[PDB]
RNA sequence: GUGAACAGCCUCUAGUUGAUAGAAUAAUGUAGAUAAGGGAAGUCGGCAAAAUAGAUCCGUAACUUCGGGAUAAGGAUUGGC
RNA sequence: GCAGUCAAGCGUUCAUAGCGACAUUGCUUUUUGAUUCUUCGAUGUCGGCUCUUCCUAUCAUACCGAAGCAGAAUUCGGUAAGCGUUGGAUUGUUCACCCACUAAUAGGGAACGUGAGCUGGGUUUAGACCGUCGUGAGACAGGUUAGUUUUACCCUACUGAUGAAUGUUACCGCAAUAGUAAUUGAACUUAGUACGAGAGGAACAGUUCAUUCGGAUAAUUGGUUUUUGCGGCUGUCUGAUCAGGCAUUGCCGCGAAGCUACCAUCCGCUGGAUUAUGGCUGAACGCCUCUAAGUCAGAAUCCAUGCUAGAACGCGGUGAUUUC
């Protein structure tokens, strides 16, 4: 969260501690997105900072675009597959770990994004939304 | 406040309870609990599982009075 | 306002084929088909209208 | 040396000791202040916590992305059949803190109150309070003298309540004697109300309302001896060490040469006194009201009962209070509900619910039928039946 | 008998049924298992654990003393009648 | 290592906003030396894991005084240790050094805390390679690889657990003393406002969420499965059938109950007194001064409220109190 996150959010399960790596569902070149870090995310000893559904993270792209691989950027999580519970009372997940590639205030650097994405994460970030499909 | 229903089981679901999955294309299936749900990721077809709505239609079990007539229609002429 | 569609069941809106000769598609041209989003036939509070015909008078 | 990292103890000393309670019945340590401008009443009540289920409503908070929708929520339901009356104690204030100076009892005290003054009911001559009775004989002179001087010394009136225990589903037969300050105005206003009420009986509308908070004081669930890990949420040790892993490594530096007051240690876990705060009211129930689990927005006419009822409980055929969420103690467990020490003005606690739904399937299975009725529907007709 | 089999598992003949016992099932253990999401971020170090496995068929790199490397890698298949 | 005094200088001007030479006075005991008191019929090295508690020379958080403080940001100083102070790559490391989050990633002590608590990577026996030295055996404060980590049942401490005797027994209560707890961030809005030539750019009140911590709870979802509950499967044995036995719980799918997870839900109080500091009235000292007398406002402090024990040698109210 926090730049250009207009909104506030609800707090999700978290899915994706640092080392995991999701998706990559836009169109940038990248394949995928390795998580080292997540923005917001607090201190315990021992505790692996982890990300939810439309956190943005810290990340590299493992596979993908040479001009894109050997360095850290903002990502945005867009899928979770971790099963988290929303006010409504409902259990969901999706069958993926996802999120697409992103600047500091919340700019997609892609233009699609293939895939669902999940509502809170289009609630979350506007520039989202709009490259959105199906959500949720 | 809607009670959505088992897309394998045929089960009513009401509100809070069992679990909702969003596949690859987007479609949505919603379980009323891990049977239904592991039955589903185990592939199962559910027209070959006796206990579901799906398979008793197919098989034509206890239907009876819905195939019984019923009594519907007017007559008019201005 | 999607129209419903007699014969889906359902109380929820599916995208189907249409051809010459049905509900809720006017074809343009001889032979054409369209996939179309279409409103089930079972009333839910998600219509903004139904649509009745009397067939017996009240009192 | 230093930590090296720093990270905060594990588990909260204000909880201390961790020892098994004195009672079952967890006592109330505070009333609410007094305003004796008010009508008498009682300001807390007896009831044994059933069980809990699951409810819909929409929620009115404006600003919040949840405003307007529906929530579902968890909520606990505790059977409180009305609470009968049977004396009054009186205390005065000392230089060396509260002490009672007298009580005055009814006439009649029912066999459930009697039971609970004995350790062994089937052999006793049940001889408790035959003499007391007799007081009220003669005259009346010398409960007279009591009720008067309560009324001429006294500074807080408390009224002693049981529960009608015969009216749950328990087997326990013994009830629960217990006293209730009593805040409505005036020391004199407050004994002639405890007087009136003798023998008598108070429900639960008379104490408690729709959206109002409430406290729940109740000894906890026990778990016997439990070790470190468990009981305080200290790290397992690693795989690769001896002598065992649920443990705390480092007890202690070498001086103070005395292991620690403060440090994680084996030990009782559970039944534990506690008096959690500020849980809402979403249902005042009436056992004489079929539709006690039926709604403005549900209709059908069912109870509060699951189908094949309260696991572990029964069934719920009296009044009940209906709270928000969960409740320290267990199923089957007397529980004290208070009315609250302050008056809370956050919002949270002022929002007015309407349920719209509550959750009514079986609890025994993953039930998905709420009445009988809707199970033949849904169901067909089986090879019992018609 | 199963099976490639003097393997494992089950059985006939023969031989045992010896090893203090009873009641409970707290902590902590020893020995045996399982865990959602993540996947070595744990650790000196993947220690421990998990994963793989039979057979039939297809397919198989560098390099090499030409003998190998090779079950390389990577795939499909397997009941009953 | 830390902190002062003098004040020549620095700082456009201007000693002391922020600094400070020459000198000079100190403090500290996580530096290193100096010493050799104790221990060689033995007090088990380094590091790390875990876990408690303490110090303050305060990094963050609360409230303040200064500024070469317009705003924003920052720097200096006070009261302050209540509450936090992290996730990784390399290294046996402590240290170092990058990446990254963050309100902040402060510094220390407790036999350089902590091996019948672990680990055993380093160091430091016996195997072994190399380099340098030696005629040689061998050496090296050089590099390298492999190398057994013992005991608690005692006492005390600590955690929980019973319990004789103060007529008996029972119920309801008091409250001494002791413990105590909550923490931090962001968004909306205030507001593109105050300030500013502009670039930029706040805060109080209000709202929604979140972090770290804590106490429970099991509607829901998830994990667990000897419900050996239902079904399935292999091998064999009971002549077949039915129905079963054996394979250290044979194997598999589902699986109620219970237990249980920031993997789940719920809940975490409000009064007073004060510190710093800004002030009132006001003399000393006809003027003047927050101070001498008296006094107002005031902080993550403190004392209560509240919350947990309940003194087994603190206590109250009440019930019934045995006869062959
Ligand atoms: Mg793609
Ligand atoms: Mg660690
Ligand atoms: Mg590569
Ligand atoms: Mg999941
Ligand atoms: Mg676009
Ligand atoms: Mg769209
Ligand atoms: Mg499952
Ligand atoms: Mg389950
Ligand atoms: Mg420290
Ligand atoms: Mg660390
Ligand atoms: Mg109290
Ligand atoms: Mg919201
Ligand atoms: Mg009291
Ligand atoms: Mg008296
Ligand atoms: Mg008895
Ligand atoms: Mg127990
Ligand atoms: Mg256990
Ligand atoms: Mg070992
Ligand atoms: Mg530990
Ligand atoms: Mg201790
Ligand atoms: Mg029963
Ligand atoms: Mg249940
Ligand atoms: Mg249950
Ligand atoms: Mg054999
Ligand atoms: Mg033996
Ligand atoms: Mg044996
Ligand atoms: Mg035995
Ligand atoms: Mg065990
Ligand atoms: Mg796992
Ligand atoms: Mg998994
Ligand atoms: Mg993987
Ligand atoms: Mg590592
Ligand atoms: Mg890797
Ligand atoms: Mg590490
Ligand atoms: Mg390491
Ligand atoms: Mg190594
Ligand atoms: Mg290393
Ligand atoms: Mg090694
Ligand atoms: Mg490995
Ligand atoms: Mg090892
Ligand atoms: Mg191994
Ligand atoms: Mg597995
Ligand atoms: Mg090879
Ligand atoms: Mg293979
Ligand atoms: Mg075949
Ligand atoms: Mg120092
Ligand atoms: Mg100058
Ligand atoms: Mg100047
Ligand atoms: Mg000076
Ligand atoms: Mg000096
Ligand atoms: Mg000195
Ligand atoms: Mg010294
Ligand atoms: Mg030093
Ligand atoms: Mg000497
Ligand atoms: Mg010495
Ligand atoms: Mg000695
Ligand atoms: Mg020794
Ligand atoms: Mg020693
Ligand atoms: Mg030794
Ligand atoms: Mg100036
Ligand atoms: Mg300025
Ligand atoms: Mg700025
Ligand atoms: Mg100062
Ligand atoms: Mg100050
Ligand atoms: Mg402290
Ligand atoms: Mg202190
Ligand atoms: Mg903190
Ligand atoms: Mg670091
Ligand atoms: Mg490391
Ligand atoms: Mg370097
Ligand atoms: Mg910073
Ligand atoms: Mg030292
Ligand atoms: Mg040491
Ligand atoms: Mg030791
Ligand atoms: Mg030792
Ligand atoms: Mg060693
Ligand atoms: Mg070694
Ligand atoms: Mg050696
Ligand atoms: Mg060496
Ligand atoms: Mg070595
Ligand atoms: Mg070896
Ligand atoms: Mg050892
Ligand atoms: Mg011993
Ligand atoms: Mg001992
Ligand atoms: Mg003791
Ligand atoms: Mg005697
Ligand atoms: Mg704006
Ligand atoms: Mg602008
Ligand atoms: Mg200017
Ligand atoms: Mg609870
Ligand atoms: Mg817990
Ligand atoms: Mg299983
Ligand atoms: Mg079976
Ligand atoms: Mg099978
Ligand atoms: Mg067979
Ligand atoms: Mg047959
Ligand atoms: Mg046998
Ligand atoms: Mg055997
Ligand atoms: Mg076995
Ligand atoms: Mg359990
Ligand atoms: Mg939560
Ligand atoms: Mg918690
Ligand atoms: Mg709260
Ligand atoms: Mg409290
Ligand atoms: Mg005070
Ligand atoms: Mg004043
Ligand atoms: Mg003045
Ligand atoms: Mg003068
Ligand atoms: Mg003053
Ligand atoms: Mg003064
Ligand atoms: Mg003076
Ligand atoms: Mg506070
Ligand atoms: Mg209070
Ligand atoms: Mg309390
Ligand atoms: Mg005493
Ligand atoms: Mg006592
Ligand atoms: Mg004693
Ligand atoms: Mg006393
Ligand atoms: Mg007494
Ligand atoms: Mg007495």
């Amino acid at each position: 969260s926090g730049n250009g996150a207009q909104g506030t959010k609800f707090r999700i399960s978290l899915g994706l501690p640092v080392g995991a790596i999701m998706n990559c569902a836009d169109n940038s070149g990248a394949r995928n997105l390795y998580i080292i870090a997540v923005k917001g995310s607090g201190s315990r000893l021992n505790r692996l900072p982890a990300a939810s559904l439309g956190d943005m993270v810290m990340a590299t792209v493992k596979k993908g675009k040479p001009e894109l691989r050997k360095k850290v950027m903002p990502a945005i999580v867009v899928r979770q597959a971790k099963s988290w519970r929303r006010r409504d009372g409902v259990f969901l997940y999706f069958e993926d770990n996802a999120g697409v590639i992103a600047n500091p205030k919340g700019e997609m650097k892609g233009s699609a994004i293939t895939g669902p994405v999940g509502k809170e994460c289009a609630d979350l970030w506007p520039r989202v939304a709009s490259n959105s499909g199906v959500v949720v | 406040m809607k009670v959505e229903i088992d897309s394998f089981s045929g089960a009513k679901i009401y509100p809070g309870r069992g679990t909702l999955f969003v596949r690859g294309d987007s479609k949505i299936f919603r379980f009323q609990n891990s049977k239904s749900a592991s039955l589903f990721k185990q592939r199962k077809n559910p027209r070959r599982i006796a206990w579901t709505v799906l398979f008793r239609k197919h098989h034509k079990k206890g239907i009876t009075e819905e195939v019984a007539k019923k009594r519907s229609r007017k007559t008019v002429k201005a | 306002g999607f129209p419903m569609k007699q014969g889906v069941l359902l109380p929820t809106r599916i995208k189907l084929l249409l051809t010459k000769n049905v509900s809720c598609y006017r074809p343009r041209r001889d032979g054409e088909r369209k996939r179309k989003s279409v409103r089930g036939a079972i009333v839910g509070p998600d219509l903004a209208v139904l649509a009745l015909v009397i067939v017996k008078k009240g009192e | 040396s230093h930590r090296k990292y720093e990270a905060p103890r594990h588990g909260h000393l204000g909880f201390l000791p961790r020892k098994r309670a004195a009672s079952i019945r967890a006592r109330v340590k505070a009333f609410p202040k007094d305003d004796r401008s008010k009508p008498v009443a009682l300001t807390s009540f007896l009831g044994y916590k059933a069980g809990m289920t699951t409810i819909v409503r929409d929620l009115d908070r404006p600003g919040s992305k949840f405003h307007k929708r529906e929530v579902v929520e968890a909520v606990t339901v505790v059977d409180t059949p009305p609470v009968v009356v049977v004396g009054v104690v009186g205390y005065v204030e000392t230089p060396r803190g509260l002490r009672s100076l007298t009580t005055v009892w009814a006439e009649h005290l029912s066999d459930e109150v009697k039971r609970r003054f004995y350790k062994n009911w089937y052999k006793s001559k049940k001889k408790a309070f035959t003499k007391y009775s007799a007081k009220y004989a003669q005259d009346g002179a010398g409960i007279e003298r009591e009720l008067a001087r309560i009324k001429k010394y006294a500074s807080v009136v408390r009224v002693l309540v049981h529960t009608q225990i015969r009216k749950t589903p328990l087997a326990q037969k013994k009830a629960h004697l217990a006293e209730i300050q009593l805040n409505g105005g005036s020391i004199s206003e407050k004994v002639d109300w405890a007087r009136e009420h003798f023998e008598k009986t108070v429900a639960v509308d008379s104490v408690f309302e729709q959206n109002e908070m409430i406290d729940a004081i109740a000894v906890t669930k026990g778990h016997g001896f439990e070790g470190v890990t468990h009981r305080w949420g200290t790290k397992k040790l690693p795989r690769k060490t001896h002598r065992g892993l649920r443990k705390v490594a480092c007890i202690g530096a070498w001086h103070p040469a005395h292991v620690m007051w403060s440090v994680a240690r084996a030990g009782q876990r559970g039944y534990h006194s506690r008096t959690s705060i500020n849980h809402k009211i979403y249902r005042v129930g009436k056992g004489d009201d079929e539709a006690n689990g039926a709604t403005s927005f549900d209709r059908t006419k069912k109870t509060i009962t699951p189908m094949g009822g309260f696991v572990h409980y029964g069934e719920i055929k009296n009044d009940f209070i209906m709270v928000k969420g969960c409740i320290p103690g267990n199923r089957k467990r007397i529980v004290t509900l208070r009315k609250s020490l302050y008056t809370n003005t956050s919002r949270k606690a002022l929002e007015e619910v309407s349920l719209k739904w509550i959750d009514t399937a079986s609890k025994f299975g993953k039930g998905r039928f709420q009445t009988p009725a809707e199970k033949h529907a849904f169901m067909g007709t089986l090879k019992k039946d018609l």
